[PDB]
């Protein structure tokens, strides 16, 4: 019976003296006792099923957060917290929802419900500042106990939620990675007990994974929309944070005056003289530029901007590469936003795009992801298949697009487009993209021709024009 | 007697005597009657704490004012809304005569306030029996203690 | 069946409440569609007869078909009405006055009848409706009401006082049963 049972720490492992012989592990591996990774503590179901239990004799009895107030979440989010009360730590650990519908609120509520000494992990200071703005109803004495805790200073019991910090490892002041042995954990190194991760996909990377791996970490919750990069690490995240409690939030459940119905499309474009000579012959990182700048595909992108500007729709055009961004945008004479565009000029372009009926198309680089209050529109065109994550295409779509007036309860009232050059490595991404969007509940189709592109003025009207671009791209 | 009294105990409690008991009518099936309760329908429906129901504006505005309007507009029949006091009744229905500009029901109902008059009471019951939602016993507000309890 | 001749004024509720989806597609669509089925069955049972069609909508009365003995006008009018739908609130007093004016003209041995399909709760008319009900019973104009989920007392008295036919309809099957009862002739 476990009334005497010791349990202790060595470098990244838990060893269990004079044992109760617990299920699901090897025995006398190198001594009479059981020995697991720290990170295996998460498997509380394997003892719970057996009817086994354990005690935290290493406890520290100091004080904790109360945060008694409540707020109102979206109908699935409320169902998702209600499930978490239901399931408990044996059968909980991540939630997936867009970066534009209430993820900050799920984190402050997840900490106010769970109610333990908490450390909040985030990607960015702006997101700490959005959390703070969310959290003001549960903030103790409004503004006299909230503080930041990162590379310049630390103070107070709370802040953006409870104490927030960043994932970073540049040196001894880049907080969570550097501090990962001092505080956290109620069961050993026992100052705190609860972990809330915003942007949770960020942690299972090869160096970062160690922050999570080198503890027992009692309660853990993660929140994300991108969930994984193109190589799919996600089997690891079940171990590292916990299993996935939720994924859906389909626009099928929020149509009539609520968000958008999006017609999704992929566009297959043919390939014009000289560009495949050179695509086929070049194996280097330049070849990405011949399939993105393919003038038949540029003419589809131009024709599509013209159709939706003729109807006065608002359009964001995404370009994965600053070269591509500027070659498309300067030719189409639409503003662009990227890293080196300043805050003053970005806020002028974005205010113009949202409120000026003359400024209806803009071009944007990778800087929108991971926190660029991207503006509202009704049309999204991606010039390329990229290598950022099929799941980030759906986060980006979801956070940017809304219903056009009048038509707020129809089958579709917003539009997404991804442009693909036929007979290239750009095509490989489609059978995955298509399967992921339809599994996310989206109506998605393939457009393979445009015989009305043969009825109007567009660029690259000759071989000589196309040759002028081909020489510039090759250089 | 009092019509119903089946749990029996309160009368012997009040008397400090133990009468002979008897149930002395044949009753009809439960299905002709329906006795609902209302409190909310999603997990975000938190405005009904009623720690100070006489002061909780958000609670009066939310399902107390809003559920009444949903139920009355959907179920279009002659329906009387009973209240615990005049002050609640006045706050819940903005009416033609509002206690504030900030009150949360907009729909044709009739009032039943103090200085009721025996002749004036009948006018409101003539209106409710004749037609429309509104009248006395119809889409009208009355405090439960008040005269409407005599009925017609 | 032959023995006498009937005059019947079909009156339909074209108020905003008739748009509702409670009775197939919506009440307006289900009622006009079954009412077309009734006209052909009533005229087949009653070869020497007449009908006229009135609606109450947007707080007025409008004549969809004039009083006549050819069924074709009435099914063509029920077809033409569905497109223009329903909005607003009844005008029952003005509809019983135009119907009265046509019915008063008719001779001694023919019936006087008004058939009303009712999905409202009152009517917008200022005029005293009780004076007009007294006048219907003197004139021998009989008024029947088929109501949707509704028992509002002035309509029910009005159908009882004029002859005894206030009926409630809760399905498309029940409405076809009610119209088919009205297809049935009077004694002679």
């Amino acid at each position: 019976i476990p009334m005497d049972l010791f349990d202790f720490y060595e470098q990244m492992d838990k060893d269990e003296e004079e044992e109760e012989e617990t299920q699901t592990v090897s025995f006398e591996v190198k001594q009479e006792m059981i020995e697991e990774l720290q990170k295996r503590c998460i498997h509380l179901e394997y003892p719970l099923l057996a009817e086994y239990d354990f005690r935290n004799d290493s406890v520290n009895p100091d004080i904790n957060i109360d945060l008694k107030p409540t707020a109102v979440l979206r109908p699935y989010q409320e169902k998702s917290l209600r499930k978490m009360f239901g399931n408990g730590r044996a059968r909980s650990g991540v939630i997936v929802l867009p970066c534009g519908a209430g993820k900050s609120l799920v984190g402050v509520t997840a900490a106010c419900t769970v109610r333990k000494r908490c450390l909040v992990l985030g990607n960015s200071a702006v997101s700490v500042e959005q959390w703070k703005a969310q959290f003001k109803m549960w903030s103790t004495i409004d503004d006299s106990q909230i503080c930041r805790f990162t590379s310049d200073a630390k103070d107070k019991p709370i802040g953006c939620s409870v104490a927030i910090s960043t994932y970073s490892m540049l040196g001894h002041t880049t907080k969570r990675s550097w501090e990962a042995e001092r505080v956290m954990e109620w069961l050993k190194t026992q100052e705190w007990g609860l972990m809330i991760l915003d942007e949770v996909h960020t942690i299972p990377a090869k160096m970062f994974r160690r922050v999570l791996t080198i503890v027992q970490a009692h309660c853990k919750l993660g929140l994300t929309a991108t969930l994984v990069r193109e190589d799919d690490k996600i089997v690891d995240l079940n171990f590292l944070i916990g299993p996935k409690l939720y994924e859906a939030n389909w626009m099928e459940l929020q149509n009539n005056g609520y968000i958008a119905k999006v017609q999704c499309a992929e566009v297959w474009c043919p390939m014009s003289p000289e560009f495949y000579r050179e695509y086929v012959a070049i194996k280097t990182k330049k070849r990405i530029l011949l399939y993105t700048m393919n003038p038949n595909k540029f003419r589809a992108c131009q024709f599509l901007i013209k159709f939706h500007e003729r109807r006065n729709d608002k359009i964001i055009v995404f370009a994965d590469n600053v070269f591509a961004l500027k070659e498309y945008a300067i030719r189409l004479n639409k503003p662009y936003i990227y890293g080196p565009t300043s805050q003053g000029e970005r806020m002028q372009i974005l205010q113009n795009f949202k409120h000026n009926p003359k400024i209806n198309t803009i071009f944007i680089s990778k800087v929108g992801d991971t926190s660029f209050d991207l503006p509202e529109a009704n049309v999204l065109i991606q010039i390329s298949s990229h290598g950022g994550s099929r799941r980030q295409e759906a986060q980006r779509l979801g956070r940017v697009l809304r219903a056009k007036k009048g038509m707020v309860a129809e089958e579709y009232n917003a539009f997404f487009y991804s442009l693909v050059s036929q007979d290239t490595q750009e095509m490989a991404y489609s059978t995955k993209r298509q399967r992921f969007l339809v599994d996310q509940g989206y109506s998605f189709k393939v457009i393979t021709k445009l015989a009305g592109m043969e009825e109007e003025d567009l660029a690259f009207s000759t071989k000589e024009e196309q040759q002028q671009l081909l020489q510039k791209v090759l250089a | 007697t009092s019509g119903t009294l089946s749990p029996l105990d309160i009368y012997p409690k009040i008397l400090d005597f133990h009468p002979v008991t008897m149930a002395t009518f044949t009753m009809t099936l439960a299905r002709v009657c329906l006795c609902p309760m209302i409190i909310g329908r999603g997990n975000d429906q938190v405005a009904i704490s009623s720690k100070f129901e006489t002061r909780e504006d958000i609670a009066v505005i939310r399902n107390y004012g809003n559920l009444l309007l949903e139920m009355s507009a959907v179920v279009p029949d002659g329906i009387v809304a009973f209240f615990t006091s005049y002050q609640y009744m006045e706050s819940t229905v903005a009416s033609w005569y509002e206690q504030g500009i900030l009150e949360n029901i907009q729909r044709n109902k009739l009032l039943f306030i103090e200085t009721q008059d025996g002749a004036e009471t009948s006018v409101a019951l003539e209106k409710y029996q004749e037609a429309c939602e509104n009248g006395r016993g119809a889409i009208l507000l009355s405090v439960a203690r008040g005269k409407v309890s005599e009925g017609i | 069946r032959l023995g006498m001749m009937r005059h019947l004024y079909v009156v339909v509720d074209g108020s905003r409440t008739m748009e509702d989806q409670d009775l197939k597609p919506n009440r307006l669509t289900c009622t006009l569609k079954l009412l077309e089925y009734f006209v052909e069955e009533y005229f087949d049972q009653n070869p020497i007869s007449q009908i006229g069609i009135i609606v109450t909508k947007s707080k007025r009365a409008e004549k969809l078909t004039e009083l006549s003995g050819n069924p074709r006008k009435h099914i063509t009018s029920l077809k033409k009405a569905v497109d223009m739908t329903c909005h607003g609130e009844p005008s029952l007093y003005n509809s019983l006055s135009i119907a009265m004016q046509t019915l008063k003209h008719m001779p001694g041995h023919t019936s006087r009848e008004v058939l009303i399909i009712f999905s409202s709760l009152t009517t917008c008319d200022p005029s005293n409706i009780y004076d007009l009900i007294k006048t219907l019973k003197a004139a021998k104009i009989r008024v029947s009401v088929i109501g949707l989920s509704a028992e509002v007392r002035v309509c029910t008295v009005l159908a009882r006082e004029t002859g005894g036919t206030y009926h409630v309809i809760l399905d498309e099957s029940h409405y076809k049963e009610l119209l088919t009862h009205h297809v049935s002739p009077p004694p002679a």
